[PDB]
Parts: structure tokens; C-alpha cells; sequence
């Protein structure tokens, strides 16, 4: 609930059939501004966000540059972490990491991560004093010994706590009126009824900004959904709970928002 | 490794409005493993003209993705998203319900 | 934008 700028990476083992897949896309707060495929027709680090247009070719050829150095260190990772786990070239596996920069309303730096993960689990993850890690399997600790010998800890620390933020401000200002922004959401309830004694009271909080928010029931048998986005920037998400007959009006959604200054207490009336 | 469904959500960009133009989507989350086929369905046939957001994942490790397609919502045209994933029998289609 | 050591 200030800002922050977090690196997503997703490297696939697709055995028999080339190389590994990678994809490498950036979010400043909710918005994705670029990313990569490692099966794309350019090869290079695209935009996916006005506000990072604007960046010189120097910029662009430098991420290109820099993501696919991500890429090789990627696939060898991969190789390495079947090692690890003696595992067939036969299936496929999974490499994720994910790093970056959490920054408070001034936008002073307040929290990095780096970690990464494999097969779905944590491998490794670098903790919150940015000098140690978090060492998952037996495995993991041959990363982290390893790790812990050559300092990769402190180098990192270098990143988010200082290239992480410095570029992170210089995004939220590059793209101000974009992210800098915020959208109340427009709530409302409905009335379905599942049979005839019970009926689904839903509640609905749509086109919002940012993601965050909270949809409350209250007379315990709640349905909330993920928030999902809309495609336009903006996020829904609605919970759902069964009312008995003639009993709607003893119940009350809540939402809660940032650009909520007081909650929205809706009632079916 | 972990495997997990993902979880599938068909709904319209803005409130459905039979003869106006909308996006109609398909945020598939909290799978694990990332291949997946996600395709929209309009009144059993696949749609072609469909997009959909590059792959990332959450806190948990789980990816997630969306499944765009530009429609002008009829009130007769019914409209689905098939998702299919090594965690399903068969690929679980799930219709688009305009109040869901 | 970005920074990665091998794992």
C-alpha cells in the first residue's frame, strides 16, 4: 500500500524439443511495463506500457541485453537442478524467480526479495536482512553455502536497496498519471437463489485501482473469487454468500478500498 | 513436483450489454505447471482472434493468465472458455454466466 | 529495470 517494482522469471525445460522456455516480465505496482519470450519474433525486451515507450534504444538494446544473460543463467540452472535432484531429461521442469523493490509512500526503499523456486516449491530465498538466505532441501544448501562464499547476497542488497528504488521512482514519475492513480470501486449486490428456501446474496467491487481490497460478509459460508482484472487496468472480484429465505436484509457486503475514504457498507434493500 | 488446477473465471470487461462491443476473458490462476490451453469458446466453436497476457505467477508459485477476445454480447450466443491442464481428465469448459 | 547468479 505505497509502491514497489517486482522481475518475474519462468524458465521451462521442453526436453526433445529446443531449448528451454523464458519469460521475463516487469510490474511496477499492478501494470506490467515489459517483458520477454524467449519464443518471440524479436528477441529483444519489449514495452507493454506507454510510460516505458519513451526509453531510448541504449535502454531497450540494454535490457535485451541483460534479460537474455537471465535466459542463459536460466538454462543452466535448469541442467543444474535436475543434478541436484537426479532427475530424467526425460520430463520437463520448472525455474521461477522473482526480485525487486518495495518503496513507502515517501518513496524511500522499505523491503527487496529475491528468491527462487523450483518444480512450484522454494528452492532458495534471500532474507528480508538482505545478507542471509533461506535454504529450502539439502540441495538448497549447496546453493546457499555456494551462495554465501562468493557474496552474491551483498550484491544484490546493492540492487535493491539502489538501482531497485532509484528506477522504480523514476518510473511512478515517467508514468504519474497512470500510476499514480487510483479508482474507487464501483460495488454493487445481487439476489440469485439457489433453491426455494436459500438464496446467493452476491456482492461485486469492479472496475478498481489498485488490485488491493476487501469484500466482508456479515450476518463463516463465504465464497470469495480472486481478484481478477478487468483488461483496462482496473480489477474485479465479488463474494458471494448463502442467505436464507426472507433473511437479505440482516445481511451487509463491506468494501474496502484505497480510494474508499469511508467503506461502502451495501445492504440488499 | 507440485501440481495444481487451475481455476477458471469467464466474465466481460464491463457489464455485458447484448449489441455493445466488449472483451470477454478467462483469468485462469493458480495452476502449476505453466502448459496449459486456454481458448474461448463461442456456441461450441473456437475463437480464433484471441490474446492474452504474458505468463506470471503469484506468492504461491502458481502462474496466471488471460484469455482476451473482443465480442459484441447477443442475447442467444452462448460463450465458454475451454481450459485444458496435466491435472485434468478432460478439459473443463466452464460457460460464461453474465452474473458470475 | 533488472539486475543473475546461477543456481
Amino acid at each position: 500500500g505505497s509502491h514497489s517494482m517486482r522481475y518475474f522469471f519462468t524458465s521451462v525445460s521442453r526436453p526433445g524439443r529446443g531449448e528451454p522456455r523464458f519469460i521475463a516480465v516487469g510490474y511496477v505496482d499492478d501494470t506490467q511495463f515489459v517483458r520477454f519470450d524467449s519464443d518471440a519474433a524479436s528477441q529483444r525486451m519489449e514495452p507493454r506500457a506507454p510510460w516505458i515507450e519513451q526509453e531510448g534504444p541504449e535502454y531497450w538494446d540494454g535490457e535485451t541485453r541483460k534479460v537474455k544473460a537471465h535466459s542463459q543463467t536460466h538454462r543452466v540452472d535448469l541442467g543444474t537442478l535436475r543434478g541436484y535432484y537426479n532427475q530424467s531429461e526425460a520430463g520437463s521442469h520448472t525455474v521461477q524467480r522473482m526480485y525487486g523493490c518495495d518503496v513507502g509512500s515517501d518513496w524511500r526503499f522499505l523491503r527487496g526479495y529475491h528468491q527462487y523456486a523450483y518444480d512450484g516449491k522454494d528452492y532458495i530465498a534471500l532474507k528480508e536482512d538482505l545478507r542471509s538466505w533461506t535454504a529450502a532441501d539439502m540441495a538448497a544448501q549447496t546453493t546457499k553455502h555456494k551462495w554465501e562464499a562468493a557474496h552474491v547476497a551483498e550484491q544484490l542488497r546493492a540492487y535493491l536497496e539502489g538501482t531497485c528504488v532509484e528506477w522504480l521512482r523514476r518510473y511512478l514519475e515517467n508514468g504519474k498519471e497512470t500510476l499514480q492513480r487510483t479508482d474507487a470501486p464501483k460495488t454493487h449486490m445481487t439476489h440469485h437463489a439457489v433453491s426455494d428456501h436459500e438464496a446467493t446474496l452476491r456482492c461485486w467491487a469492479l472496475s478498481f485501482y489498485p488490485a488491493e481490497i476487501t469484500l466482508t460478509w456479515q450476518r463463516q459460508d463465504t465464497e470469495l473469487v480472486e481478484t481478477r482484472p478487468a483488461g483496462d487496468g482496473t480489477f474485479q472480484k465479488w463474494a458471494a454468500v448463502v442467505v436464507p429465505s426472507g433473511q437479505e436484509q440482516r445481511y451487509t457486503c463491506h468494501v474496502q478500498h484505497e480510494g474508499l475514504p469511508k467503506p461502502l457498507t451495501l445492504r440488499w434493500e | 513436483m507440485i501440481q495444481r488446477t487451475p481455476k477458471i473465471q469467464v466474465y466481460s470487461r464491463h457489464p455485458a450489454e447484448n449489441g455493445k462491443s466488449n472483451f470477454l476473458n478467462c483469468y485462469v490462476s493458480g495452476f502449476h505447471p505453466s502448459d496449459i490451453e486456454v481458448d474461448l469458446l463461442k456456441n461450441g466453436e473456437r475463437i480464433e482472434k484471441v490474446e492474452h497476457s504474458d505468463l506470471s505467477f503469484s506468492k504461491d508459485w502458481s502462474f496466471y493468465l488471460l484469455y482476451y477476445t473482443e465480442f459484441t454480447p447477443t442475447e442467444k450466443d452462448e460463450y465458454a472458455c475451454r481450459v485444458n491442464h496435466v491435472t485434468l481428465s478432460q478439459p473443463k469448459i466452464v460457460k460464461w454466466d453474465r452474473d458470475m | 529495470g533488472i539486475l543473475v547468479f546461477t543456481x
